[PDB]
Parts: structure tokens; C-alpha cells; sequence
């Protein structure tokens, strides 16, 4: 037969995670993606990040450590 | 790798786009940007720092990606005393910065390697002291090897446990008591697994993950990727959602942040997983002291569920996932309570309606599926 019982601790708290606990990254790649602007403008995008809400965004990859900052473009 | 730049521009669609959709923007520098005498080159964190100041842009921040491999990487050898000494400069820059109380986290190290924690605990001891939390990375599988069978092992899920014992084994020896975060995680590295990564079938390893973290005091969990090329994304190349994704808002809505412990009653407890919170309780329809159980079944069978006293006669609202045919588990689509979940347009996310079970019934998991079960009017005093 195929019936489990279940034991619960219940007496206090063992952790308390961040409300962000569930978060997400973008690969620092994206941003060598000519759509990177499309991408991250998709309104459908918005709604669906909005939904996951709270959480950390990382933007970080691989890419994080070849990736150089120009104010002239 | 080669170095490639951004503008501006970049910076400003990617901080709309989490100030839009109500999240909190880490972004992690260049840590490669280094002297002759191979400390870290700041100069160009200087301008970024600057623009985003300019800006009044809330940003957390990182220094580097997985420095383990800078070796094969970028054929530069970096040591975690150096990098310590370099998150500490940046520290100071932060300071002196507008964002002078702002964020600081890394150092984003790859998993448990003997070499991965001396490079960690030389980095806690060296810089630990000016981060608010310690960012390390998991994968369970090569995305260029794994299989269909590895994303159902119970022996790959709990490889993971070990991985979480030795990361608490670093950070308690040099810096107890900081939170412990995964900075980049997914099923398989190198992209991700194709028809396996995008599909119900990770969704095991994405739940048991989630439990696991919670249960073993990880505060934080940054899935690889919201959107992007690799088949690990939450949301694929047509901006629709797949299961990974259904499964993540549906976490977000029923569990707490406080967290609980359920376990199975004999010796074999491996193939049925089970982790217990207090019910997130934003959620309109559940009251202060309900219990949210989430349970992954990996049997060939259904299995039946009996809860603990004083458990057993209240009202339980089930929400069980199990993929749209016809690929099974191979399946980008998911059925909650035997609805298919799609979006209802661009703008808006369905309901995700509970199924009430008769009080008192065992709670029926299907061969190869995950639920949430909401315990309705559990009354737990830790859960007040
Ligand atoms: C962690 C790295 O930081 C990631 O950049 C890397 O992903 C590479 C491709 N990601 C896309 C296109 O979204 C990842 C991996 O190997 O999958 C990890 O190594
Ligand atoms: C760091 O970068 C600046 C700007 O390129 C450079 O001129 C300088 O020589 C570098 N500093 C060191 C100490 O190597
Ligand atoms: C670590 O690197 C520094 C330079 O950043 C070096 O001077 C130091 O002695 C190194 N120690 C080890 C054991 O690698
Ligand atoms: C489940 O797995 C076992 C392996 O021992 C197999 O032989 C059995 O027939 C399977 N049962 C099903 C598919 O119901």
C-alpha cells in the first residue's frame, strides 16, 4: 500500500528566509544581445518579473568580469 | 571571453525594467580590471558609481563571477586574501559614494571544490566583514550530459545537502552568523539541458532546491535565469512563461517566510520529498497559524499523504502541478488542479484557483508530480 504519515515540527520557527528568498538573475551576456533593449522593454516581460515580486534581480554572469563601462556611448 | 562595452543606455533599461517590475537590482563589476600589482583597477566602477548617483539609482552591489576559474578564464590567478582586500576598497568607494548605505555581497565562488573553500574561507577571513551576505553557486548536472533519468534521481537531489554543509562549514569557522545566499543557481551548467531545463521535469530539482535552501538556512535563492539564451530560463524566447516559471509565482503566493520541518515516517524517505512553512499570509484567503506543505513525489505511484495530530480533521486546499500532454514530463505546459495555466493577456496573470479536499482525507500525489497543500485554520502559535 501507498499511504505515508507525516511527522511536523511545529513548536517555533527553524529559519526565517527573505520575502525575496525566490529570486532571479539576467546573465550578464544579455547585455551583448543587440535586442537587450526589445528584451527588457517586452511589457509581457514586465508582467510576468512583476508576478515574482519581491525579489533580488543579480544582473551577473560570466560576462560580469569582461564587461567595461562607457560614458561616451 | 573578450571585453565588450555598454552605455549609458544599458544601465538605464535594466534599472526600469526591476524599478518597473518592483524588484531590487544587484549589479556585480568587473573584478578582471586589475593593477600591475594585481589588485583591483577601480577606476571604471568609479564612473559607473558616478553615473548611477547621478541617476538616484538604488542599486545593490558584487564584485566579480565565480574568481575559483579567473585561472582558466582569463589566465590571471587571483587569491581570495586579494579579492578580501579588494571588496573592502570597493566597501570604502561605496562609503564615500551617494548609495553609502547601500548593499554588498559576493564572492559568487562556484560549488564546494577542496579548492572553491580555500579560496572562500581566505576571502571571509580577508573581507568578510564589509558584505551582507555570502553569495556562492550551485549546479547539480553538465547540461551538455545530463539526462531525463538525473532530473528524477533522488540520489542527484540530495547531493545538494552536502554542497550547503561544507558552504556553513566555511562561513562558520570565519564569519558565523552571516547570511548564506545562492548568488546562481540551476538544474545544469553550460546553458542548461535542453528539452529538460525549459520542461515540467525541472521542476524537482527546482522545488527540492527551494526546500532544501529554506530548511538548511539559506535566506536567499537567485535562480539562473528570468529570461536569456539558456534553456534553464523561467520565460523562453517568445516571452511565455514555462513550468519553472508557474511554479515560482505559485511558491511566491502560498509560502511563509518562516520556516518549518515535515519528514516521512520509514527508513526510505528519499523518492517522497516534504517541506513545511507557516502560509504566506498576504494571501487574503488564509489566516495567521495556516501551514503550507509542499511535497514532490518521484514514486511510480500515487502516494497518500496522512498529516500529523492535531492535523488529521482540518481543511486542506490542495494545488497540484502536472504537465499538459502529450510530452509528459518532456513538457513545456503545466495544469494546476487540472486547469492549464496561460496567461490571460500581455498585462495579466491568471487566478491560481485551490482545489478544497474532504476534511480528513489523505492527500493523493500522483507518480512523478509536486502540490502545495494550504492547512487551513492550523492555529500554529509559531505561525502568529
Ligand atoms: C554561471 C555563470 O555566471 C553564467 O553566466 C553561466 O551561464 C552562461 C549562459 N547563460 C545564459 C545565456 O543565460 C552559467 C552556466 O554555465 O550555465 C553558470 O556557469
Ligand atoms: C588603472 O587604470 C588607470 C586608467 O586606465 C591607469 O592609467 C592606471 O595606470 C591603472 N593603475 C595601476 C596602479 O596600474
Ligand atoms: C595572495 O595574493 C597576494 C597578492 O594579492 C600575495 O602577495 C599573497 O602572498 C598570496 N598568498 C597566497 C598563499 O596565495
Ligand atoms: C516502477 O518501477 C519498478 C522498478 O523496480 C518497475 O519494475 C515497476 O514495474 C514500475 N511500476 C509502475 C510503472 O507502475
Amino acid at each position: 500500500q501507498d499511504v505515508v504519515d507525516l511527522d511536523f515540527f511545529t513548536q517555533e520557527p527553524l529559519h526565517l528566509v527573505s520575502p525575496s528568498f525566490l529570486s532571479v538573475t539576467i546573465d550578464a551576456n544579455l547585455a551583448t544581445d543587440p535586442r537587450f533593449l526589445i528584451l527588457l522593454g517586452s511589457p509581457k516581460l514586465r508582467t510576468l518579473a512583476r508576478g515574482l515580486s519581491p525579489a533580488y534581480l543579480r544582473f551577473g554572469g560570466t560576462k560580469t568580469d569582461f564587461l567595461i563601462f562607457d560614458p561616451k556611448k | 571571453f573578450k571585453n565588450s562595452t555598454y552605455s549609458r543606455s544599458s544601465v538605464d533599461v535594466l534599472y526600469t525594467f526591476a524599478n518597473c517590475s518592483g524588484l531590487d537590482l544587484i549589479f556585480g563589476l568587473n573584478a578582471l580590471l586589475r593593477t600591475a600589482d594585481l589588485q583591483w583597477n577601480s577606476s571604471n566602477a568609479q564612473l559607473l558609481l558616478d553615473y548611477c548617483s547621478s541617476k538616484g539609482y538604488n542599486i545593490s552591489w558584487e564584485l566579480g563571477n565565480e574568481p575559483n576559474s579567473f585561472l582558466k578564464k582569463a589566465d590571471i590567478f587571483i587569491n581570495g586574501s586579494q579579492l578580501g582586500e579588494d571588496f573592502i576598497q570597493l566597501h570604502k568607494l561605496l562609503r564615500k559614494s551617494t548609495f553609502k548605505n547601500a548593499k554588498l555581497y559576493g564572492p559568487d565562488v562556484g560549488q564546494p571544490r577542496r579548492k572553491t573553500a580555500k579560496m572562500l574561507k581566505s576571502f571571509l577571513k580577508a573581507g568578510g566583514e564589509v558584505i551582507d551576505s555570502v553569495t556562492w553557486h550551485h549546479y547539480y548536472l553538465n547540461g551538455r550530459t545530463a539526462t531525463r533519468e538525473d532530473f528524477l534521481n533522488p540520489d542527484v537531489l540530495d547531493i545538494f545537502i552536502s554542497s550547503v554543509q561544507k558552504v556553513f562549514q566555511v562561513v562558520e569557522s570565519t564569519r558565523p552568523g552571516k547570511k548564506v545566499w545562492l548568488g546562481e543557481t540551476s538544474s545544469a551548467y553550460g546553458g542548461g539541458a535542453p528539452l529538460l531545463s525549459d520542461t515540467f521535469a525541472a521542476g524537482f530539482m527546482w522545488l527540492d532546491k527551494l526546500g532544501l535552501s529554506a530548511r538548511m538556512g539559506i535566506e536567499v535563492v537567485m535562480r539562473q535565469v528570468f529570461f536569456g539564451a539558456g534553456n534553464y530560463h523561467l520565460v523562453d524566447e517568445n516571452f511565455d512563461p514555462l513550468p519553472d516559471y508557474w511554479l515560482s509565482l505559485l511558491f511566491k503566493k502560498l509560502v511563509g517566510t518562516k520556516v518549518l520541518m515535515a519528514s516521512v515516517q520509514g527508513s526510505k524517505r528519499r523518492k517522497l520529498r516534504v517541506y513545511l512553512h507557516c502560509t504566506n499570509t498576504d494571501n487574503p484567503r488564509y489566516k495567521e497559524g495556516d501551514l503550507t506543505l509542499y511535497a514532490i513525489n518521484l514514486h511510480n505511484v500515487t502516494k497518500y499523504l496522512r498529516l500529523p495530530y492535531p492535523f488529521s480533521n482540518k481543511q486542506v486546499d490542495k494545488y497540484l502541478l502536472r504537465p499538459l500532454g502529450p510530452h509528459g514530463l518532456l513538457s513545456k505546459s503545466v495544469q494546476l488542479n487540472g486547469l492549464t495555466l496561460k496567461m490571460v493577456d500581455d498585462q495579466t496573470l491568471p487566478p491560481l484557483m485551490e482545489k478544497p479536499l474532504r476534511p480528513g482525507s489523505s492527500l493523493g500525489l500522483p507518480a512523478f508530480s509536486y502540490s502545495f497543500f494550504v492547512i487551513r485554520n492550523a492555529k500554529v502559535a509559531a505561525c502568529i
